[PDB]
């Protein structure tokens, strides 16, 4: 077996909203996992104090969107290999064994599994296409308005069926790390 | 710490709290949840760490840091969730599921709380779904969230927070726009009242050429505090990493029992095995055959009722809830 | 390449009136279309980017809406310095293609 | 404010070559898309070519007539936009402009600009 | 504030308390409740307004009007629902779904509750199901119970107390009857004991020729007071229209945010279309065809899934949740 | 391009709210029905009840102690606004009506919905009240409201009742016109009309 | 008042308590619940019995008893169930549905609570579905607890305490074990280093030959209480029957209010008969014919619907609810 | 009209209540499992165990600790009311009654019960005896004693469902809606009123 990926639940995170409500912000295009820059127009937005907005009018806004793993990523991740009761692609969760056709590396679609890929935990070179797009902010205080797809990675765990360990026939137990029977 | 917008207040309508829930996680297999708030918790007004009082952002204009007792928190999701950890930013619950996570503070007559949405529901480890682990059964594999502190499941990212202005800190009275600083604090300003103007003021002083009250801006430089990459805070124009604060309560590795249901009777027939079955909560049942073909079957059920299953020369297997595998041929 | 189309090329009415003009896309553009005007012997000057907000630096009296393959120019006075021939770019692809333009006179 | 003026311009011979400049100020110059408005008479208005910043690699896009031909070379230390056309031919007898873009989205990566800026447009001749 | 026969007392049975609900309203878009009780809420002993405190029937012979304070209300379903308004005989609470809806005094260890029986359930607007109103959103129409108590939302009619009989004001002893009223209040009574025979006494008064306790009626003549029409007390022999008080809360038409769905992907075939759907919550999708037949589909989706459409030249509309109708045509490419 | 109707209101409907008369009582004497003008005006006499309020006695002469209640219905003070108002359509100015011969309209929701006509009662069904106005005095009802005997000790008059025809009909109302209009229109209210309709 | 291993202590896992349910009972028809827990209620330290206060032992190593009151004990399922009444060994308590029952006593901050499971579901008397007893209908007859405390239902058997052994009564100094009782009364010890020795002590006491802890035991003679048949403890060698409590709150018969529904309209035609119904709650109709064939069908009815039978020459009859059984040919 | 069987008391049943004796240990001996009479009497010896009482000591030998598993039944003691009693008919002084017919507060059903002594657990008539206080109950309900796993003391077991309690859910109607001919069934003594 050989490593393709590793995927698991991605972390919505958001980068803090720039309001320089007088002039136009740029933003720079970054290597981060499905980033995405948009620029808004007028909200004159409002913070506790109520006030953050000089030039009520000519109003412009700067928002950020990516993903990331989630912290319990090191536990609750799924491994993709290709390697007889095994298919040609197996999918690796927990010590349950499945034989899911996950897409190939670099051909994410979203809302199925394997929407984000990454070739380890800790590497940085993390790849996605979870749907994301940002939407125009309405409501007259500051906040990022999102709409996205939902996890691929929960919608194939609830329909995962049965692992391999009681799909696989002439009676022999799938084990894990190695994989094998 | 700091203070966003959050999604559902006291009365009908989303405002200011200081106890945002920006997100929570639910994988633990005994239904504990892990939350977060915007403020901090185990830390005295300096920032020594002190278990039995915490601190909190004021509903003021100055916006200083005040602090409170932890015994006046609460926290519920259907009925009250029992509290188990704190270690700066972040809590952990156990109770009984509901359709979203509140945490609430009584300071006093004045309680404040918060609202977000999560699908918490009931969660088991093993093949029979359980209200409570038994006292009887076996030790399977299971990922629990720690009880102790100092751990660190990860790191979240810091930055400097951004231009907090404020109204109260601008006056306007006759057709002139006065700033006012509050005592020992320097607040810089900036606005478009024709060509630019930058500078740092300390004192009452005059501004020409404005003719509005809500022309102008007006904020303390706060260069000495820590907030959290939020998406409901303004930043500072250097966005930098500059700090990492851990993940504490991580999902540890230990063993959890599960119940076992009753043993089955098997009724032998040519060809063919009756499993006479009780159960009071739903078991599951798999079976596969031993030869080229598994013929694999699963159903989960309820009550009492007999299944029938032919058995060829190869050989059958089939799995009760937790127990071990029974073949047969 | 991606064709504009401007139409229609000649809506001159009065002040304060209810004037709409539209430029339609070929392929399927997600909202990048730009909102231009144009004054007689001068610069181009923006009015509209991402097809839906308003840029800094003109009245609030201009507003668009729009995605897919129509989108809409809503005036809400036709004050009688608008009289220029307004133009639409599409930035999604190469080459970036302006539309023929609209004249719109006050008279 | 954004200043773009326009230089160089004049009555030159069909079949040859010239330099024109167009000095930008008021922005930072090095991470800012340069691009350059072309306009016929009885025509449109038609578009030449785009340049990136300095992390990009100060790369440039072209028009479909315009490949192989033209040669926009900027520099970093006096903030000016020169264009070395070569082969003049009759369709390139126009008013020319020079833009800014500021960029308004970078979705996954590739960043869509619109023409932010623009000059006061000099008028060039190719005829004999 | 009169008493009432609550169908369900604190302990098990129905029994007599001021608290009694008469009816529920239940018919706003938030999810708000409007109880009308049997007590008036927010008058002191005098009759003078003040939110702080309110007024009921207390448990005694002499049946004066006793009163306490706010904090020791509450409203309940299943959890503890919060207080939003109260004016006169009306109330309004958020409540979470249930069964049932409760009232209860805590009048120190002394507790009285009544309970009365609704169907709550929660309710929404738009065409998908939602918690708690969005931060992002569209404006829809929507009504809301008004949260300002001076409005009228209808007329309640009341008329004069009938005759509320004691037990505590007759008395039997060595085969005679006696009235006992008290200081300066003068008692009708009315008994039947051979001839009938009214009368009216303030002080202790013996009546001739009476053996059993069972057998007369003495009631005070209350004159100040007035009555809702409540099913649970004799009414007065001349019952005519006398008073009418409004009707707070009223609906007021205002609007409500609802959030935006996930736009489907489009998938194009061959004279129909296949739709990919991702919804958290079940979400509303309408289809019709532009042509003679509309041919309606009527489906809640919920999770991630595809249904096909197909689509003819003259045109088929679908409608995803509250977004604007996308209508789209069908091409020969065969 | 407006296509609307011609259009007069028959009644309007919404929940019906039973409101009881307090009820009275004749010591030993006999009480008599009289008829009223309310809507669906039920009573009757009764025999013996002896009631129980506080004090155990509030009727002497025990046997023969016929008691007289009182039931009717009119409208709910939440109908100003949720209510359903009946109308009748005539030809509107290859022709071509979206609407049938009879609607419901609810909320700006529109239904082509065959109802009882006026008078003609149905209880359980959509019409179990009808008036010309939401504050007119000319209510009209007929939604089978039987009363029964009480036997517990103390007063209180027992009911059964049908449930609202109007909740009913809200429960199966089914897809409104709105979009399940051939030709592809949004139908708008006030006045009810059908915009922009490709034909 | 003994204690047991209670299968759901405070936090999460079990442990030992002195308010452990070892069994439910909850078969009245108004859905009220006798709760048998390890403690006794209603006696005071002599043992007279009074209503205001209780036994337990409590978390120490003479398990000496201490008394707490009324207002501290809470029963729950899923919101606070009402107390209705007690003495020893036995509850009673009027609970909302859920799925698990839980007794508790709030000593202040120490919230000692046990939970076992209890699959309560609300119940029902009659042919008719209801949320409360209604204030009209007829009077039938079900069954209810007894709400009079002296009442027997049955009885319990009690034997004598067995073997309570401790750690802390021994204690391990220079490799050499030492029995330390508690003063001013008689501890039996027991220790095997070799050969089987046994004893009576009271005062401070070397044993000799010994160099570990874990094989030495000591207790108290306890003859002077009565202990339960529960699982969770250890017997006495002499296991002889040695007392007899009742079984108080017994199920007594009663009259009973249920509610009617409306009487259906009847539409008649040629050989059959039309049921126009209406019914907010589920209830019932058994409808049978009088031939040779009864024809018996029986279904539950939600909302308004029409239903046709055919009505024969013979007759038939239909029962709607609990109405009288109206007969028709 | 009055048309009455001749009927017999075969045997009475209910709800079971599972007690448990309290468990036996020898410290450092071994023990022999006994016979008893009792109701489904099942007692079955394991080894060495080294249970904890409250602190963390109850025995000296780690092992050679064998205990005593114990485990019975009898009637629950609210059997007096909600009990079916097991009935057997004869000619009638056409029967609407079944050949077995089984009485349960006043409701009547004609369920063929096993007879006396033909016991399978999970089904009705899971629990005999000749009466409510007779004390020669027999019972078979599955009872199995399994192997204390954690260090604190408990016994478990896993048993079988309420054949009671499952033949109540699956009880369907009682006949005096389901005998024909028009017939009212009456109790004490079982009879047809009407018929
Ligand atoms: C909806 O329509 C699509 C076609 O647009 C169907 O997709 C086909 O599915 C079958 C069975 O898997 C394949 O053999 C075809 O190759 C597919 N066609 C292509 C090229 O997409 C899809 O099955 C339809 N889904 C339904 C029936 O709801
Ligand atoms: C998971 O898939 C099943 C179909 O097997 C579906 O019924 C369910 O709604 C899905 N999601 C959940 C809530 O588990
Ligand atoms: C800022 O405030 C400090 C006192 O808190 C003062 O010493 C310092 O000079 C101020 N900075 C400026 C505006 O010069
Ligand atoms: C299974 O088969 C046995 C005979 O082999 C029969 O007794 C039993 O009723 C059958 N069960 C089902 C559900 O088929
Ligand atoms: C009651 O009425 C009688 C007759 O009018 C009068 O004499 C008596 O003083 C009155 N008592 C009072 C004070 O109510
Ligand atoms: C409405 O009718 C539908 C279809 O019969 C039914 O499922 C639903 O429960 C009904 N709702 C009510 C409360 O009437
Ligand atoms: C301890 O034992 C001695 C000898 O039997 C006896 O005299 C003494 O009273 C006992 N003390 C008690 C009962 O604690
Ligand atoms: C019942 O009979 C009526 C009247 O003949 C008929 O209209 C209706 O369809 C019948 N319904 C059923 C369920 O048979
Ligand atoms: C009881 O009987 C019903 C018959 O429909 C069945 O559906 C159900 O599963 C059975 N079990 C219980 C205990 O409800």
């Amino acid at each position: 077996t050989n490593k393709e990926y590793v995927t698991c639940r991605f972390h919505t995170v958001i980068p803090s909203p720039q309001v320089k409500c007088c002039g136009s912000l740029e933003c720079k295009a970054s290597s981060k996992a499905d980033y995405t820059c948009r620029v808004f127009g007028g909200v004159y937005p409002f913070m506790w104090g109520g006030a953050q907005c000089f030039c009520d009018s000519e109003n412009t806004q700067l928002s950020e969107a990516y993903v990331e793993f989630a912290p319990d990523c090191t536990i609750d991740h799924a491994v993709a290999l290709k390697v007889s009761p095994f298919d040609h692609k197996v999918v690796i969760r927990k010590g349950l064994v499945y034989n899911y056709d996950f897409p190939e590396y670099g051909a994410m679609k979203p809302g199925a599994f394997g929407d984000i890929q990454a070739s380890s935990l800790d590497a940085t070179d993390i790849v996605a296409r979870t749907d994301i797009r940002l939407l125009k902010p309405s409501v007259k205080n500051i906040h990022v308005p999102y709409t996205q797809a939902v996890s691929g990675y929960e919608m194939w765990k609830n329909n995962s069926g049965r692992p391999l360990q009681e799909t696989a026939p002439f009676g022999c137990k799938i084990e894990v790390e190695p994989l094998r029977a | 710490p700091y203070l966003g917008f959050c999604p559902y207040c006291r009365h009908s309508a989303p405002c200011f709290s200081p106890i945002k829930i920006e997100n929570v996680w639910d994988e633990s297999d005994d239904g504990s949840i892990r939350i977060q708030v915007s403020a901090q918790f185990g830390y005295n007004q300096a920032g020594t760490a002190d278990v039995t009082k915490f601190r909190y952002m004021s509903f003021d204009h100055d916006h200083d840091i005040k602090e409170d007792s932890m015994d006046k928190i609460a926290i519920s999701t259907s009925g009250p969730c029992r509290r188990l950890g704190h270690k700066g930013y972040f809590l952990l619950a156990q109770c009984p599921p509901g359709d979203s996570v509140t945490v609430s503070i009584t300071s006093g007559a004045s309680e404040n709380s918060c609202t977000v949405e999560k699908k918490i529901r009931r969660k088991f480890v093993g093949r029979e779904e359980y209200l409570f682990p038994p006292v009887h059964g076996k030790l399977v594999k299971c990922h629990v969230y720690d009880h102790l502190k100092e751990t660190s499941a990860g790191y979240i990212t810091m930055h400097r927070p951004g231009p907090h202005a404020y109204k109260s800190y601008l006056e306007e009275a006759s057709g002139e726009v006065y700033i006012k600083p509050p005592s020992g604090k320097n607040v810089t300003y900036e606005c478009k009242c024709g060509d630019y103007s930058t500078g740092i003021v300390s004192t009452r002083t005059k501004m020409n050429g404005c003719t509005k009250a809500k022309q102008c801006i007006a904020y303390k430089s706060d260069q000495t505090k820590w907030v959290f990459n939020s998406p409901d805070l303004i930043r500072h124009t250097d966005h930098s990493v500059q700090g990492k604060l851990h993940i504490p309560f991580r999902l540890t590795p230990t063993v959890c029992p599960v119940p076992l249901a009753h043993t089955p009777t098997v009724t032998k027939w040519f060809k063919g095995i009756t499993l006479h079955l009780t159960a009071t909560r739903p078991t599951l049942l798999t079976t596969r055959k031993l030869g080229l073909r598994a013929d694999a079957t699963a159903e989960w059920i309820t009550g009492t009722t007999s299944r029938n299953f032919s058995v060829g020369r190869e050989g059958l297997e089939y799995v009760w809830g937790n127990h071990e595998p029974v073949r047969v041929w | 390449d991606i064709q504009m189309t401007q139409s229609p090329s000649s809506l001159s009415a009065s002040a304060g009136d209810r004037v709409t003009l539209t430029c339609r896309a070929s392929q399927a553009i997600s909202f990048y279309l730009a909102w231009y005007q144009q004054k007689p012997g001068k610069a181009p000057k923006r009015l509209i980017y991402d097809a839906s907000e308003l840029q800094g630096g003109v009245p609030s009296r201009f507003s668009g809406s729009g995605s897919g393959t129509d989108f809409t120019l809503s005036i809400n006075s036709l004050q009688p310095e608008d009289s220029a021939t307004y133009f639409c770019l599409q930035y999604d692809s190469p080459p970036f293609t302006f539309g023929p333009g609209t004249k719109v006179e006050i008279k | 404010e954004v200043q773009l003026v326009e230089s160089g311009a004049g009555l030159v011979q069909p079949g040859g070559s010239l330099r024109l400049s167009c000095a930008a100020s008021g922005f930072t110059f090095s991470d800012s898309w340069m691009s350059w408005v072309r306009q016929s008479p009885g025509k449109g208005l038609e578009w030449v070519g785009r340049i990136k910043g300095k992390p990009d690699g100060e790369t440039a896009a072209y028009a479909a007539s315009v490949k192989g031909r033209f040669s926009i070379s900027r520099d970093d230390s006096k903030n000016t936009l020169y264009l070395q056309m070569n082969s003049l031919k009759t369709e390139d007898t126009a008013v020319y402009y020079c833009t800014r873009d500021d960029r308004t989205s970078c979705r996954r990566g590739v960043c869509y600009a619109a023409f932010h800026s623009w000059g006061q447009g000099v008028l060039v001749t190719v005829s004999s």
